[PDB]
């Protein structure tokens, strides 16, 4: 145990996480403007842009094989991935929308 | 499964060895490491053998 | 004072009737440049043109970028001025045609006023609401919290959006905490503790501020000039709020992505609709580039459609070439390295070279600007080496004899010590005629 | 209104200026001279304006200074709204990550746009009062407002998604919504007493919403999901051409159903001399197509060397894109002409001449070139701007001239001092002695 | 001393070795001969610890072995720490996925530093007892322990992250801590001694020294030093931090480095940050773009721009991008606006002395005949092929099991090891044997 | 059964212990010069303290630069690390080619560690979290840890572990009575199946029935693994994979292998410093060896010159078929070689020598004795002029169809007329040229 911790404890962070937050924190304050209400992201522009979305949509890829959207990520029954891997990445997609 | 043979006789894990180090600044600062790897004794294990 | 082949000049120095001095400003000789460059100084003062194109064409150590910082000190700091480098606009993230047009949108400045409520005070009670009706009831709220900010003047009560409570939520401030809220924005900064919860423990990690002086709500209006491409930008991406969905829509797609030409009609719409409420006015800008050969063909034409557009202010260029190949083109071989139909709708103005005794005015205004004292012998030294090797060279080693005389202990800049910097030091031909001699690629 | 519009060289051209015999005024709508050129350009304008026809390709060609791009300035701006336009640069094609065929037949979608239009219900009136109901614990929102207006006054039950879009969205009794019923959202437009809110007609009307879509739209959206990332980001390309074909056919059996009708828009290239001989044989493949825009080129060199070849071909164009094509040309300017742009300039502009300065500025004009005088009415009136008055000298034209100088006389000044410039070899003296 | 050091060309040389009134010493810190060159090179060495100018740009040229490059060396060991100091090649710019300019204003970003500080508190103290109160049911967790020291011992309330980070990590009542406010995580630095033998296959956790004093809590400051080229790149986007370690970078927009020169001198004027002027050095600057040259040319203007100092190698020929043979392999452009230094050849006593220093700096014992031997050697051939000839002496020496060299290992290691010369005298003599320019060689022996 | 193709008849250089080569030992005949030159370069090797070296091998075709590469590397023996390498094969688009070949240069070194690891095994008795049952406030006692109970046949102990170790048990689907194996420091598991005592419990299971783990529960040995000190750099780069979400996505993050930074070497032989301090470990230089060279680009040649002046750059030997011809990347340079003078003047050039007709003779009947095919004398003869008349490659090329021939005439012995039918079957080059000389229509 003894040379157990003398072989753990070195673990240097090569710079720090402080120096992650300190030069990316910015001194400057929040300032909202009419900024925020200017915007319309891409992600809304998605929402916002239904009507086109919904009109202009009409082809479909009419050729398709089953079951190779699980093998292409390697969670299926049986694979080299671990048990609860396919478990857990299944339920953080089936939570995030 | 036929390259899943015995690797472990003949591996090193060297995530033990501290070399995976380029993962150590997602949860560990500068102080924290160095307030950290001042602080590992010998001669206390030496008092209790 | 920190002087880096700058600082010297502090405009062109013109006169009221236009005519130049010889030496003025930081500027010996070179009459029609200046004066010339006064005359697009006036034309930025216009406010009404577009589309105009004034290269600036001469040889190195002739004075194209210090014309370049005589109009960028002329304009003033009310004028934006816009540095570029031909170089820079190659980019991998967009194309340079977005870089380029999104420049022709930096050039451009307009000014805003507006007011803003400013409220301030001591944190009473956070409390959901309950009263009455003109319909009984009984059961109530969806959750908002009135904020009881306690001023010194005056004490008053206000009615908030979640988001608002969520960041003074984020604050962890509580009964006694001096907060600042402003309506406009939202944003909430906490001061500290009030002065009068300071007996209540010996030591504390919250510091003890006072009550702020003055009432709850507070205006004021601000002069401050925003450019219009930071208006693009705030029309473009989302910056970052204090809330999960700002943050996370900031943390979502962060790359800064092309933009239409619709998203800037509806920008220069509502800022048309500004100037015509009379709270806004447009004043066009400057956007200089630098080493304009080293641009590529699809730059150049996009620079000829670019011109031809609307708001695209007086642009300033700079290129050091003539009769060469154009980036992009194999057979293509045009002055400048600019094609002839960008070279049509460009103005050139052709830069003049100093003699002997300007570049002892060179040396001498550089040197008493430098702060460094130089003797007769050394400056006509000096001169001969402005006139040998480069003005560059010359201008280069003002300070090592400096450095030579303060080992020296000696304050004037003597023989002896620019003879020990053509000893120490040398110019492009030494180097040229050492590096002739090889015995295995010296 | 309020199309951004500053002071450009291609401002005061605002329409073709043509009769309706097609015979071209001298002075018309900003565009003086060159009738043969308008009046060739008014009958693509009525070509375009037909719409019978298409798979044609135009070429406009001519010295500097004449104003071919000015005159395919003219043609889109008397083509008016709701037509696509699209004008590109002959060297904007080639790209990295997109191949410079698929760019072209990005252009090509790109010119020709879609009109579908439908209908949709919309009740706008003044808010009496709001009685939203729900429970503390369980839940399952009731809301019940009145609407009213000049001539209806009426209690609308809420429901789910109405309080959804009612709390997500602050409103008052005092505040008006406008509620579209196949949209779903709220349209909070004014409010009453202390806003606009005044309003008239009918309760609950309906009104028919026509929108505009080009081919490359439908093209990178039936591509994938993230195309319509990669039409706002820009990051598209090399898209199939199943959705090129399944979508010929299916925009073919929208104009047979009479769904959709399409516009036929017009493509100008312009700098079209230094391009590739793979894009040349791609438009002479791509011209003879079904969906096939009007396009007009701008050849602006001259006879030289074509870029992926080593022979000389004439006009900068193989011959295999100039026999399927016409050509209109232009001609050089009089005297008189040149002071009536540089007059229409000053009307441009906003800047007022003198007689003696115009006079001037014309043989200046005609000595040098068009550019430079119409760069020296612009600082002219800046020369006379210092001497505080509005009105321009001819001292001002003199000290303009004699600061800016021509490319042929610092031609002369460069031939002069050679050894001053650096050479092709490098070689420079940049000493005296 | 931990820089991860073992025999190299450029180790024995540590700082340029200059004194007060710069005359350089014939025997100083590794460095010996060229008095002229050491001395241009501390007055490069004042200019960068000066930090007053900037925009300038320097030449170290001379024949090979001559050590332009160790002097770079002796001027980048003698900058000492805090000052950053980028060393690239002339060819390493030339990227497909790169452009060579951007490439060069990459260098030119990563080659000035800025210092931020900043001020924070922390508690260090011994822990006496840990008593954490949860539910079994509803959560909300609630600590309390005890922090002691030589003077004072008190008691801890903590919160929820508190816990988090106290049961994320494991932590024992002997087991010593140290707390940071701003942070939020822990320090678990010591142990007194009383819980190890608990398990015997534990977790990852364990850790023992401490011995602590002073006050318990104490507020210090902390200063992080970071280049541009790091914030273009942060500022660039989010995943410019996953281009930052992988290198998948490349041609930023400039409206971040406008915005961050504003941002930077306006950091300047607060007195926020201050900056450090650091120094950029090109290895192999004559195989160089012409583009390039003329961006140093452009770029040597600007406000924010580095001491650059180049070592052009080659010689006279003719630059690649252009058909005539420029002098210098340099256009003249950039030889205008920089200072050239030149070094010459040494005498036949610095090549003993080198010989000596290399003896000292690679712990090898020679004799004076080998050295003399050596010296004549390494006068009449090269000072490479003796300067690794002073290393295999002493192992020909060290299979006799002696650690003395003798003159027969030297004469030994020279008929062994052939010089450059020799063989091509050798090569000449068998032009035959060797494949010729046209591809003929004669693979047998008889017509 | 044995595969021979172009070697494996050579084992080593054959040297006496005074020096002096032999004329025939080891596949050798000739070259006395490159073998004893070679074996100096060998006990080069076997100093462990030169580097920095290099010797290009400069000769014809068919004259023995790659058959001595592989005597060196023969000679060397398997202790020490031997990298093949060829100059095409650094040109890289991921990164650049300074980074495969500074990359290589640390691929050529060798690093011989020994540690101790503990080894867990027993069947699973209980899954369950610890009480200790006074609540103390702090839990209403647990954070979800679990002790598994090992129950092995000649002891029964319980341990603790990790709530990662115990997720991968969790993925094993191991329950009451499985037979697991744990390994304490690397925190792998593998089940080995249900223990004996079960197997009555149903009369068919896909689970197999292994017997109880011999020995005690905890165990430990010592191994003398070898590990190039690359695979502690590439172990030092990026997250390999693991058994976990987190470390399995670690790798599908960024598994795209980039450029390795100088002070993570530093880091690294820092700790390896402390490992050679500690009197662990043991370093060893090794052998880049780099096939035809000429190929290379100048920028590998330049960074080849800073390369040979750094530290770790052990003994390389280069290979280069070429003379006074143009280097890649450079228009106007003639050097020799195709490799620059200065990067020719830091290297050692061992001359070839050629064989004559005995000597082919010899290579001829040697690689016809390692083949295992019996030859006339008559066709010895034969195959000795064709060795003197077409190329040594053409008659060790056609030492197999005579032998396939006899194999269809159904003789044991190589014949004149297999060797002339081989003669008429197959052409050499210079009949090649011959026929193509004549053409109607580009023949
Ligand atoms: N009026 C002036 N007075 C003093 N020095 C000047 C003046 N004009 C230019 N210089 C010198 O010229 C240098 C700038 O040259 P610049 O004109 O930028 O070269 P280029 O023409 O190649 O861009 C500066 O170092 C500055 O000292
Ligand atoms: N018919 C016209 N009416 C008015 N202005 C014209 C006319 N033709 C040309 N111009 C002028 O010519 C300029 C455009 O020239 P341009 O077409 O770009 O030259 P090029 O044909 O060489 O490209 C504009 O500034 C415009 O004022
Ligand atoms: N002060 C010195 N005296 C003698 N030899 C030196 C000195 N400095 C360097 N050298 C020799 O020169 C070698 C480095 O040469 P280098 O500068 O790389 O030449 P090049 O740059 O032309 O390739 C060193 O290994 C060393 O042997
Ligand atoms: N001295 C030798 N002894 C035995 N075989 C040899 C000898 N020299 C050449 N060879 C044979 O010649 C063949 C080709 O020679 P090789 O080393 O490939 O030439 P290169 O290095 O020029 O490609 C090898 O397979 C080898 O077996
Ligand atoms: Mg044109
Ligand atoms: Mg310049
Ligand atoms: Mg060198």
């Amino acid at each position: 145990v003894n040379k157990l911790r003398c072989d753990r404890r070195p673990i240097f962070g090569k710079n720090l996480i402080d120096l992650l937050t300190k030069d990316r924190r910015v001194k400057y304050d929040k300032s909202s403007i009419i900024d925020n209400e200017l915007i319309k992201p891409l992600q809304t522009r998605v929402l916002d842009n239904r009507k086109i979305i919904d009109t202009f949509a009409v082809l479909t890829p009419s050729a398709v094989s089953l079951d190779m959207r699980k093998l292409a990520l390697g969670l299926n029954d049986d694979s080299s991935v671990g048990e609860n891997t396919r478990l857990k990445v299944m339920q953080n997609c089936f939570e995030v929308s | 499964k036929l390259f899943k043979k015995n690797n472990q006789v003949n591996r090193v894990d060297l995530d033990f060895l501290n070399l995976v180090f380029t993962l150590n600044d997602k949860d560990l600062t500068s102080y924290h490491a160095e307030e950290i790897s001042k602080l590992t004794c010998v001669k206390n294990f030496v008092e209790e053998v | 004072t920190r002087t880096a082949a700058h600082t010297h000049i502090k405009g062109l120095g013109l006169d009221e009737s236009g005519v130049a001095k010889r030496v003025e400003g930081g500027f010996v000789g070179q009459i029609e440049a200046r004066e010339a460059c006064g005359v697009i100084v006036d034309l930025i003062k216009a406010k009404k043109m577009s589309g105009r194109a004034i290269l600036l064409a001469g040889g190195p150590s002739t004075g194209k970028t210090a014309l370049a910082l005589a109009i960028s000190q002329e304009l003033g700091p009310k004028v934006p001025f816009c540095p570029l480098v031909g170089s820079e606009l190659y980019s991998v993230e967009v194309k340079k045609t977005e870089t380029l047009m999104e420049n022709f949108r930096r050039a451009i400045g307009l000014r805003i006023k507006e007011t803003k409520e400013v409220y301030e005070g001591e944190v009473t009670e956070l409390t959901p609401e309950d009263a009455e009706n003109p319909l009984g009831g009984y059961g109530k709220t969806i959750s908002h919290v009135i904020v009881g900010l306690k001023s010194a003047k005056g004490t008053k009560t206000l009615r908030l959006d979640p988001t608002i409570y969520e960041s003074i939520q984020r604050e962890k401030v509580s009964i006694g905490d001096v907060i600042y809220i402003e309506a406009n924005t939202g944003a909430v900064k906490r001061v500290g503790r009030s002065d009068a919860y300071a007996t209540e423990f010996d030591l504390e990690t919250e510091e003890y501020v006072p009550l702020p002086k003055g009432e709850v709500h507070k205006k004021k209006e601000i002069v401050q000039d925003v450019t219009l491409h930071d208006l693009d930008v705030a029309n473009a991406r989302p910056q970052g709020g204090q809330d999960v969905i700002s943050m996370m829509g900031q943390l979502l797609k962060p790359k800064k992505t092309e933009i239409t030409e619709k998203l800037r009609q509806e920008v220069n719409k509502v800022v048309a609709k500004y100037i015509d409420q009379g709270v806004a006015e447009l004043i066009p800008g400057v956007l200089f580039i630098d080493e304009v050969n080293m641009l590529d063909i699809e730059i150049f034409t996009y620079l000829n459609k670019a011109l031809e557009s609307n708001i695209a202010p007086v642009v300033v260029l700079a290129s050091n070439r003539g009769m060469t190949t154009v980036r992009g083109t194999e057979d293509v071989i045009s002055p400048h390295g600019v094609p002839p139909d960008l070279i049509d709708r460009l103005l050139i103005v052709r830069t003049l070279p100093y003699d002997k005794d300007e570049i002892r005015t060179i040396i001498e205004r550089r040197a008493t600007v430098e702060r460094l004292q130089v003797e007769s012998s050394a400056l006509d030294l000096l001169a001969t080496m402005g006139t040998e090797t480069s003005l560059r060279y010359a201008l280069q080693l003002l300070a090592p004899c400096g450095i030579l005389a303060q080992t020296s202990n000696r304050k004037e800049i003597v023989v002896n010590d620019v003879n020990e910097a053509k000893l120490l030091f040398l110019d492009a031909k030494r180097s040229t005629k050492i590096l002739e001699t090889s015995a295995n690629y010296l | 209104l309020k199309s951004l519009s500053l002071i450009a060289a291609h401002s005061h051209i605002t329409g073709l200026g043509l009769d309706e015999n097609l015979q071209p005024r001298p002075t018309s709508e900003g565009m003086v001279g060159q009738l043969q050129a308008r009046r060739a350009a008014g009958v693509i304008l009525k070509m375009v304006q037909n719409g019978t026809i298409a798979g044609r390709a135009v070429l406009v060609a001519g010295p500097p200074s004449t104003g071919k791009t000015a005159l395919a300035m003219g043609v889109s701006q008397s083509l008016g709204k709701d037509v696509p336009f699209t004008a590109i640069a002959g060297s904007e094609i080639f790209s990295l990550e997109l191949s410079k065929t698929e760019a072209l037949t990005q252009a090509f979608r790109k010119s020709i746009g879609i009109k579908i239009k439908e209908e949709t219900e919309l009740i706008e009136g003044e808010v009496v009062e709001i009685q939203i109901d729900r429970s503390i614990t369980g839940g399952h929102k009731q809301g019940k407002l009145t609407i009213k207006t000049t001539d209806m006054e009426t209690i609308y039950e809420l429901g789910n998604k109405m309080i959804d879009g009612l709390t997500k969205e602050k409103v008052l009794a005092g505040d008006v919504i406008s509620i579209d019923k196949a949209s779903g959202k709220i349209t909070k437009l004014g409010r009453s007493f202390a806003f606009v809110q005044c309003p008239e007609g009918e309760l609950q009307k309906r009104k028919t919403v026509v929108h505009t879509v080009s081919l490359h739209e439908i093209d990178v959206i039936n591509s994938r999901t993230q195309g319509f990332l990669a039409l706002f980001t820009g990051d598209t390309g090399e898209i199939r051409s199943e959705v090129r074909d399944q979508i010929n056919t299916k925009v073919a059996e929208w104009k047979e159903e009479g769904k959709a009708e399409i516009v036929p828009g017009v493509l100008f290239i312009d700098e079209v001399h230094m391009l590739d001989i793979e894009c040349f044989s791609f438009i002479n493949r791509a011209l003879e197509d079904e969906f096939a825009p009007i396009v007009m080129m701008a050849t602006n060199r001259g006879v030289s060397k074509t870029r992926g070849t080593n022979y000389k071909s004439p006009h900068g164009l193989p011959l295999d894109l100039l026999d399927r094509s016409i050509i209109i040309t232009t001609k050089s300017y009089n005297e008189q002409e040149i002071k009536t742009i540089l007059s229409i300039r000053a009307q441009e502009e906003e800047v007022e001449l003198s007689s003696d300065a115009l006079d001037l500025l014309t043989k200046t004009g005609v000595e040098t070139s068009l550019r430079y005088s119409s760069n020296l009415i612009s600082v002219a009136q800046q020369i006379a701007m210092k001497r505080k008055n509005n009105t321009v000298e001819v001292e001002d034209v003199k000290r303009a001239y004699l600061l800016f100088l021509d490319s042929a006389r610092s031609v002369k000044y460069v031939q002069e001092n050679e050894s001053q410039y650096i050479d092709d070899q490098g070689n420079v003296q940049i000493s005296i002695a």
